Formats: C-alpha cells, sequence, structure tokens
C-alpha cells in the first residue's frame, strides 16, 4: 500500500497568498503520470480529480480553483491548492486518495479557518 | 498465509434477507480496500461492492444499490455484506476478495440460494462394484439446496474420482453421483467410503460401498 | 462506465500450443487492467496484474501485454491442467472494476472412446420406493456422446438425466453418467436393463446390460 507522511490539519488566514492542503505519498515507485490517479474527497464529494491515463483533471464548480502541481507527483506531492474564495467555504476535513495500478492509499487533512471578531 | 472464511450464505425466501461476514486474515486488513463479487449460474463474474480501508468510501454495482450495503469492522478484521430485498437474479456464488482492482485473494464462495423451497437432505446409496479395472460410487439423491461435497476414504482417495456435477430432478431436488475406478484386485482387500456432507441440512453420512 | 471486449468466447487448443486472448478496452485506461484464471465452480485465481506483471507463485507460461486499450493474455505451452474460463478485468479508478465476458479455454487432444459401465439400483434405495439405474461413460474425447436406454428391448425416453464433469487435468476427457429413474414397481417389472452408447471412438455402438434378480 501507499503510504504517506501526514498532517493532522492546516489553517489559513486572510494572510495567505493561496491555500496549500498538503498530501505526500513517501513510496510511489512509478515513472510515468499515466499510471497515478489522484482524488480528493471532501464531504464524500469528488472535488479533484487529475486522471494521469486521460492527462485530465477534473474539479466541480464549487472548486473552480483547485487544482495539484503535476510535475511533482511523481515525487508523491499531490497537495492540492485553492484561492481563500473557495476554501473559505470548504472547512472541514479532506481526503487525498492516490492509487499507483495496484498499490492505493489515503490520507485526511483538516482544513481550518477562524473567523476573527473585532 | 492469507485466509478470507466467507460464512452467512445459504438458502432465503424471494424479499428476505442475510448478512455475509468474511473473516480475514495474514495481511494488514485495514490498509486495504475490500470486495465481494458474484457469480449467478452459468454467468460470467460481476462485481458488486467494495468498501475503502476505513470504510468511509463506499461502492456498488447499480444491479445492487439500494438493496445491498457493504460494511468492515477493522478491529475483528471481517468484511460485511447486508443483502436486503434479495430476488430470484441475486442467486450465485458470493465471494469476498481483497483489494478493489487486482484481487489477489479470495475466498472460497458462499452459495445464496433465493427460493421458497425448503431444505431436505439427501439419502446416500452405494453403487457396488460389478462385473482389470472395477468401478464403483455414491448417489447423492433428492436434497436441496446444492451443495454436497463427497471425497472417497476420508480424502486419501482421489485418483480417478469423478463427482459428477448435481442435476435438477424434476422434484425440484438435486441428484449427483461420486464413482471411482480402481484395480479390481483390491475389491476384497482394499475398503472404500464416500464421505458425503450436506451443510445446509447438518446430514453428514459415511457409505461403505462393497461389491455384492 | 468502461466496457472491455473480451474474445474469443470459446477456443479449443492443444497441449503445447499457444493460447491468446485478447481485451479491448472502450477508453484508454494505461495498465489498469488483470487477467484471472477460474475452474469451475472456484475462486477465479489472479494471473497478471498491471496488464504485464505476472503475480507471484504464477507459472512462467502466462504472460500478460498491452497498455492503452488493446491487451493480450498469453499461454505460452498449454498444459492439461490450464482448462479454465479466463477473464480480463479492467480496475482503472474512474470507473467501475469490472470483467470481461470471460474465455473459456479447452484442451483439445485425440478421440478418445468411453469405457462403459451399468450400476443396478442398490437394496437399500428399493426398500426406500425407488430405483436409480446408472449407466456410466467413462474417460472418452470428445464431448459429444449418444445414450440410449432399453428395459427388456424397449427404447426409453423422458426418463434419464445425464451429467458430464469438466475436462480431466492429465487426460483432457471428460466422464458421463445417465441416470434411468423408475419407482420400485416398474423396475420390478422387468429383466434386462441395458445402456446402448455411441460415440466416435467407437466402431459400432457398445450394449452394458444386466439381470435384474442376478
Ligand atoms: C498559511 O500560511 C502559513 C504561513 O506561511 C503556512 O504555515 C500555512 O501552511 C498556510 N496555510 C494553508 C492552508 O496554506
Ligand atoms: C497533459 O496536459 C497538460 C495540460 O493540458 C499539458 O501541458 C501536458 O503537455 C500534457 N501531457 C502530455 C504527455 O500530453
Ligand atoms: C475532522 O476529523 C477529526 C478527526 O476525526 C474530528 O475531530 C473533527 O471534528 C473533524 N472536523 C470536521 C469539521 O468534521
Amino acid at each position: 500500500q501507499l503510504l504517506f507522511n501526514k498532517t493532522k490539519s492546516v489553517e489559513f488566514t486572510f494572510g495567505n497568498d493561496t491555500v496549500v492542503i498538503p498530501c505526500f505519498v513517501t513510496n510511489m515507485e512509478a515513472q510515468n503520470t499515466t499510471e497515478v490517479y489522484v482524488k480528493w474527497k471532501f464531504k464524500g464529494r469528488d472535488i479533484y480529480t487529475f486522471d494521469g491515463a486521460l492527462n485530465k483533471s477534473t474539479v466541480p464548480t464549487d472548486f473552480s480553483s483547485a487544482k495539484i502541481e503535476v510535475s511533482q507527483l511523481l515525487k508523491g506531492d499531490a497537495s492540492l491548492k485553492m484561492d481563500k474564495s473557495d476554501a473559505v467555504s470548504h472547512t472541514g476535513n479532506y481526503t487525498c486518495e492516490v492509487t499507483e495500478l495496484t498499490r492505493e492509499g489515503e490520507t485526511i487533512i483538516e482544513l481550518k479557518y477562524r473567523v476573527v471578531s473585532w | 498465509e492469507v485466509q478470507l472464511l466467507e460464512s452467512g450464505g445459504g438458502l432465503v425466501q424471494p424479499g428476505g434477507s442475510l448478512r455475509l461476514s468474511c473473516a480475514a486474515s495474514g495481511f494488514t486488513f485495514s490498509s486495504y480496500a475490500m470486495s465481494w463479487v458474484r457469480q449467478a449460474p452459468g454467468k460470467g463474474l460481476e462485481w458488486v461492492s467494495a468498501i475503502s480501508g476505513s470504510g468511509g468510501s463506499t461502492y456498488y454495482a447499480d444491479s445492487v444499490k439500494g438493496r445491498f450495503t457493504i460494511s468492515r469492522d477493522n478491529s475483528k478484521n471481517t468484511l460485511y455484506l447486508q443483502m436486503n430485498s434479495l430476488r430470484a437474479e441475486d442467486t450465485a456464488v458470493y465471494y469476498c476478495a481483497k483489494s478493489y482492482g487486482a484481487f489477489d485473494y479470495w475466498g472460497q464462495g458462499t452459495l445464496v440460494t433465493v427460493s421458497s423451497a425448503s431444505t431436505k437432505g439427501p439419502s446416500v446409496f452405494p453403487l457396488a462394484p460389478s462385473s482389470g479395472t472395477a468401478a464403483l460410487g455414491c448417489l447423492v439423491k433428492d436434497y436441496f439446496p446444492e451443495p454436497v461435497t463427497v471425497s472417497w476414504n476420508s480424502g486419501a482417495l482421489t485418483s480417478g474420482v469423478h463427482t459428477f456435477p448435481a442435476v435438477l430432478q424434476s422434484s425440484g431436488l438435486y441428484s449427483l453421483s461420486s464413482v471411482v475406478t480402481v484395480p479390481s484386485s483390491s475389491l476384497g482387500t482394499q475398503t472404500y467410503i464416500c464421505n458425503v456432507n450436506h451443510k445446509p441440512s447438518n446430514t453428514k453420512v459415511d457409505k461403505r460401498v462393497e461389491p455384492k | 462506465d468502461i466496457q472491455m471486449t473480451q474474445s474469443p468466447s470459446s477456443l479449443s487448443a492443444s497441449v503445447g500450443d499457444r493460447v491468446t486472448i485478447t481485451c479491448r478496452a472502450s477508453q484508454s485506461i494505461s495498465s489498469y487492467l488483470n487477467w484471472y484464471q477460474q475452474k469451475p465452480g472456484k475462486a477465479p485465481k489472479l494471473l497478471i496484474y498491471a496488464a504485464s506483471s505476472l503475480q507471484s507463485g504464477v507459472p512462467s507460461r502466462f504472460s500478460g501485454s498491452g497498455s492503452g486499450t488493446d491487451f493480450t493474455l498469453t499461454i505460452s505451452s498449454l498444459q492439461p491442467e490450464d482448462f479454465a474460463t479466463y477473464y480480463c478485468q479492467q480496475m482503472h479508478p474512474r470507473a467501475p472494476k469490472t470483467f470481461g465476458q470471460g474465455t473459456k479455454v479447452e484442451i483439445k487432444r485425440t478421440v478418445a472412446a468411453p469405457s462403459v459401465f451399468i450400476f443396478p439400483p442398490s437394496d437399500e434405495q428399493l426398500k426406500s420406493g425407488t430405483a436409480s439405474v446408472v449407466c456410466l461413460l467413462n474417460n472418452f474425447y470428445p464431448r459429444e456422446a449418444k445414450v440410449q436406454w432399453k428395459v427388456d428391448n424397449a427404447l426409453q425416453s423422458g426418463n434419464s438425466q445425464e451429467s458430464v464433469t469438466e475436462q480431466d487435468s492429465k487426460d483432457s476427457t471428460y466422464s458421463l453418467s445417465s441416470t434411468l429413474t423408475l419407482s420400485k414397481a416398474d423396475y420390478e417389472k422387468h429383466k434386462v436393463y441395458a445402456c446402448e452408447v455411441t460415440h466416435q471412438g467407437l466402431s459400432s455402438p457398445v450394449t452394458k446390460s444386466f439381470n435384474r434378480g442376478e
């Protein structure tokens, strides 16, 4: 199975430029992104997919800014990036699921944001 | 070694419910997705359900969606399949399998029969050797549902054994024969016993097959 | 969803022959395809995973090739114990990981005539009220065979059922049972019970008989 360098949670404020939810596989072996599939889930919905065999990314309308850096995928980095407008409306637990042929794995990360009272 | 031990199958009336279990061992259960695959009589393999390692994601074939529920108990290393509103088309051998993709290990399979017919244990009759090589056997007649298992001399006799597929008789009960060819010289000395087991009715018969 | 088109539906090949089975995916799935061998009524066994990797423990005569949409399973030199239905399976995570239709691989061999045996009903069965007369055709090839029941020379019909085994793992032959079922009363009315066997391996039909009181 795929193993991860885990992070329980990440927090952002309006001081952050981009929201980054980390996901790092420590034992990737594929030498070509065609054999890789990445899926990020939020509240039981697929909110980002990278399908290596089609070389295609898919996001729903409520995560239009979501993406991963495909150039970092063979190193195991499947971190999700998004803008603050998408991030603030979707706080909570995200699941990063990576598949490399018969080897798969998932990890959960909580995206946190705190409303500042003044 | 890896083992996937199934239980909970059997006879169930149309519209009824069953819960299949699959006790896993020999691999880190929680690290893998698990699946259920079935095979109806005279049909191909049909993937039916899957569940991620944690249990957070479930997958179903459209043919069972809304009626079946897959679940797992990682503390007991056990996989379940709750099957509700069963129909005649759900009659199949159900297998649990490791992974959701390349199914590297499989359970033994358990027959689920959706029928209003009653369980009936079989009668076992000898097929005596009669007149260089002689044939003898056992007739396992009038049982329901399938399956029955037949062995010879508690598994010590396997060579030249032909256990025929069961045939459904006009009465709706099954019948099968298990035959073996042995040297004619051994008929007076060697003892031949057929061990018949019909788990659905708890019938266990050991029948001795002698000449005359 | 992703549909697999597996071909052929069935094939018959000799021991030592190369067996070639193909699968076409309806979408590009890179190496996300597996191959399985299934013996009748037994759990399938994984042969090839990720299109071209041999599963550990699987004999080296099995191999897989292909990537994208066109896949091939090959058995380099067929052994008699390799009779089975073989299946491809798509496993790309974008869709359900479903099986192809299957290919039944049968072992082609030379004509083998059956050895015929007959068994009267047991006294135990007769005391229970029924009579089953069993005719056994052992180790023949090809599968096509005709069994005719005759009771006191009268041709019978509608009162027998047949069952055929799968090919033997060594000699690739079949065995067949034909069971004639009569009530205890009907069985006691007749003396001669015979089963006449017609097969490609026999120059003339072979009859095996018995006399009820002996
Ligand atoms: C926000 O910025 C801080 C400081 O650079 C960083 O540690 C944190 O990971 C960022 N949060 C997110 C969700 O990107
Ligand atoms: C995959 O898609 C991206 C975005 O369209 C493109 O830049 C890249 O060249 C593609 N890779 C291949 C191998 O076609
Ligand atoms: C995220 O998961 C953690 C651990 O299960 C839990 O404590 C937390 O309440 C969850 N957060 C939300 C927003 O559901």
